[PDB]
């Protein structure tokens, strides 16, 4: 997969490819021919693995530094990693050991666009629910398996990924809707894919409207009371960078 | 092909003076297709609203 284009900024997610890296120089020339400035810029690098889940951080470091002629780098939760060249809302969630009888419905012998048989497969796992019709969607099912879903409401945007392999299969899902309480949203999610684990990631600036609620002592929707079926293990919140907040929960399924 | 592990990168850019009244939305779809052929895949289909221009992408 997916790539996002906005007024202000452009976001890829992809599957198996090479590293994305490689499309920095290009973004960043897409940047300067509208005379914008780059301002942040982030990836995903995984530097710790858990059994139910490339380059070194040093490697990849070293790349997005070739690919600039000053800024600030680090953490923002354990998995992603951020330069801030100094001079809105992001919800993600990570699921892990999804729902078998689920799964099946995104293998396939054929590669298959938004269609008939793509309708199906939404409607049969529920995805209809996720994206409903108020959203413009389109979607691609995978040969041998995987499932891959993009779809905008006006200056919204959901989207999904699946990689349902029997041995790690896992699914993603991000969104920068504004809610002020996001449990509808995330049980809406985990009703398509009723995974064994998961993760939620948000992110709480104080000036931000889910981040004043947060931030005033309000319930924002990551918390226990909406997931019976979960226990919740080590909630995480930093400051990653000075007046910038990020909240990752996690939960898993009852045994 | 299309399988785990997932990759995300995002680039945002500030909007100052000098730039251009329509940003990012002022590129069409030849600068996103080079974009893309960076990491070797292309453009399988396309939603654009008012806000966004939403690809959809395979190797
Ligand atoms: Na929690």
């Amino acid at each position: 997969x997916s790539l996002f284009v906005m007024k202000d900024r452009v976001i890829l997610i992809t599957c198996g490819t090479i590293t994305l890296l490689n499309c920095v120089p290009l973004i960043c020339e897409a940047v300067s021919t509208v005379c914008g400035e780059v301002e942040w810029v982030s990836f995903m690098h995984k530097n710790y693995s858990f059994p139910w889940e490339h380059l070194s951080m040093a490697e990849e470091f070293k790349t997005l530094r070739s690919h600039f002629p000053p800024f600030i780098f680090g953490p923002i939760d354990s998995d992603h990693y951020f330069l801030y060249f100094h001079s809105d809302a992001q919800l993600s969630m990570t699921m892990y050991g999804l729902d078998r009888n689920q799964t099946k419905h995104w293998y396939s012998d054929k590669m298959l666009p938004t269609g008939p048989e793509t309708a199906v497969i939404r409607e049969a796992t529920g995805l209809s629910e996720v994206v409903d019709d108020s959203w413009i969607l389109h979607d691609l099912q995978y040969e041998p398996c995987g499932y891959s879903i993009n779809a905008i409401r006006g200056s919204e945007y959901q989207t999904i990924h699946i990689t349902p392999e029997e041995h790690c299969s896992f699914a993603s899902y991000e969104t920068n809707t504004c809610a002020l309480n996001y449990s509808k949203c995330i049980c809406g999610v985990l009703r398509v894919f009723d995974p064994e684990r998961f993760s939620v990631i948000v992110f709480i600036d104080p000036d931000s409207a889910v981040g004043k609620s947060y931030h005033s002592g309000g319930t924002i929707g990551v918390e226990p009371e909406y997931y019976p079926n979960y226990e919740a293990h080590h909630r995480t919140v930093n400051e990653y960078t000075p007046g910038h907040w990020v909240l990752k929960v996690n939960y898993v399924k009852r045994a | 092909s299309f399988e785990g592990p997932e990759k995300r990168l995002e680039v945002i850019m500030r909007v100052v003076d000098g730039t251009h009244v329509s940003g990012l939305l002022a590129h069409d779809d030849d600068v996103w297709q080079k974009v893309i052929d960076a990491i070797c895949a292309h453009i399988v289909s396309r939603e654009f609203n008012e806000y966004i221009r939403s690809y959809v992408l395979s190797e």
